[PDB]
């Protein structure tokens, strides 16, 4: 019987399913995670504020959510403040920040480590304003060491009206430069997006190169580039031939689609994998404040958010530190945290687009780097 | 090239690499001598 | 929001502060919703954010023209990451329309020609 | 089977494709159209009537 509140895009509802599933799949005798959902636009920091504040009347003692670049820093103001445990599956603030456990690793050293398998020189770079700038301010800062020269554009700033005009004009400019490779850094609508115009264009032809950097490799539609040649690399968070992967992928693939969003999938998008591995990271949590006896109880109402002087309430403190010391195993692999809230000891695999499918060519760990694992014409 | 422009260094270096490799010589003996209308 | 809010509270008709990289975003979408106007030295919002009256102007096009002015070709470039990244996407964006080779630094954590974009107590150091 | 065109990456310039059939603005001609090939074929029916 454990208060937790919970805040959800109103756009994205395969990470709700995955949510419901965690509920049930880590459900236990002795208690049971009690939600109370918003649903609300995620980048709007009134919405944020509000939906906070309603979470901490109720008095809930942890908040899964999301957030926006426009949205984040509300959220670690306010959780740092009043010592309130953040969960989430969003970009992970650079920094110092408190009472945030965020559940997704830092895919930078793994797209730096690639940059450098591959050996390019000259690159362009394609970064969305919303989904954060710190991997621009990356890979600029690593071609100041590297020599590389990058070609860096933003591609955010787009209107609904005009979407294949922006896109043909930047393509336009890229193929009077006659740049062959190019790495986006963008979410995953708006990659499959880019990639409809680049297979307009017909830019992916033998030739060129495409490295899609973000979690989602197999969320996005690789199946219309496949046959195109051009060689596309990504990062994969979620291996499939794992057994804890596969048994999610039956149970997965098994739910009606009408009452959970999505569900009927073979394939489950990241973010969702990782909420479903938050559900689990909670409940794994409250268990381990179990085992140490320790009293989860409020002796009474938070009461109201922006009173003044602020109000931190005590037993959080002892719930972050719960959080942060869980080590699970997931979807997302070997899941551990540092103090910051940040993922460590965690793997991806660095996947190639090739004829027959999406292929694991090698994987990355931040203390192994780049690591490759090892996979007809007569002549005269 | 105009004062101050992007092309000059480079086209600048692009005719020292010709005039390194021999194109610029030949292109000279192609023009000139060989395309000539009389004799040698 | 605090402090805002505690304006709020006080009936205020309008409102003049400032705002960091963190904070801006608070305001805008406050003073969005309550309709209540915000007046700023701070640095111009990326977009078009309404109950928000920025009193400095925005300063893009006037360095584009400089860089355009000097004819650069090849260029460094420092920006502060804590001020912010608008115009360092500028010239960027810029430099990829007029074929500028730009070195970009972060400096918050080689040409003889450096830009730089910060506050003015970095530039001392 | 223009799909597949696109998907292959033959919409390129230097390439040609004449579709026959009474529709033309009946299929799709704009995925293939900013391909850089051009493509001709014939309408029976005029929207300008
Ligand atoms: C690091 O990851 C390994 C698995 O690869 C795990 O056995 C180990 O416990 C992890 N270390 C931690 C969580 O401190």
């Amino acid at each position: 019987s454990i208060q937790i509140g919970g805040l959800f895009p109103r756009g994205a509802d395969q990470e709700y399913s995955a949510f419901r599933v965690g509920m049930v799949q880590f459900s236990t005798s002795e208690f049971r995670l009690t939600p109370h959902i918003d649903n609300l636009e995620v980048a709007n920091s009134f919405a944020v504020t509000n939906a906070f504040c309603s979470q901490f009347s109720r008095g809930v003692y942890a908040i899964f959510g999301f957030y926006d670049k426009k949205s984040v820093n509300t959220i670690t103001s306010f959780c740092g403040t009043l010592h309130v445990s953040f969960i989430t599956p969003s970009f992970p603030t650079d920094g110092t920040h408190p009472f945030v456990i965020q559940m997704r690793p830092d895919l930078k050293g793994a797209l730096l480590s690639l940059i450098e398998y591959y050996q390019w020189d000259k690159f362009a770079y394609l970064y969305d304003s919303d989904r954060g700038l710190s991997t621009l301010q990356a890979v600029l800062d690593s071609a100041a060491e590297k020599k590389w020269q990058v070609t860096a554009i933003n591609v955010g700033n787009i209107n609904n009206d005009k979407k294949d005009e922006t896109y043909r004009s930047l393509f336009q400019d890229l193929e009077l430069k006659k740049e062959r490779r190019v790495i986006l850094d963008c979410e995953r609508d708006k990659v499959n997006d880019i990639v409809d115009q680049v297979i307009t264009i017909g830019k992916h032809v033998k030739g060129y190169h495409y490295i899609i950097a973000n979690l989602g490799f197999t969320d996005g539609d690789l199946l219309k580039i496949q046959f195109g040649g051009a060689e596309v690399s990504g990062f994969q968070i979620v291996d499939y031939d794992d057994s804890l992967v596969s048994k999610f992928i039956e149970r997965w693939s098994t739910l009606e689609e009408k009452e959970y969003p999505g569900a009927h999938t073979a394939t489950i998008k990241y973010t969702s994998a990782l909420t479903y591995d938050a559900v689990q990271v909670m409940t794994e949590a409250f268990r381990n404040l179990r085992k140490q006896r320790i009293e989860i109880s409020r002796r009474g109402n938070a009461g109201d958010c922006l009173a003044n002087p602020a109000v931190p309430w005590g037993q959080g403190v002892e719930i972050e530190r719960a959080l942060k010391q869980v080590q699970v195993e997931g979807l997302s692999g070997n899941i551990k945290f540092d103090q910051n809230g940040k993922r460590i000891n965690y793997t991806i695999n660095i996947m190639e687009l090739k004829t027959n499918g999406p292929r694991k060519i090698g994987y990355w760990s931040e203390v192994d780097k780049m690591v490759v694992t090892l996979t007809e014409q007569k002549t005269v | 090239t105009p004062k101050g422009s992007s092309l000059g260094t480079p086209v600048n270096l692009a005719v020292l690499k010709l005039s390194e490799q021999g194109v610029l010589d030949k292109l000279k003996n192609k023009w000139w001598y060989d395309k000539g209308e009389c004799g040698a």
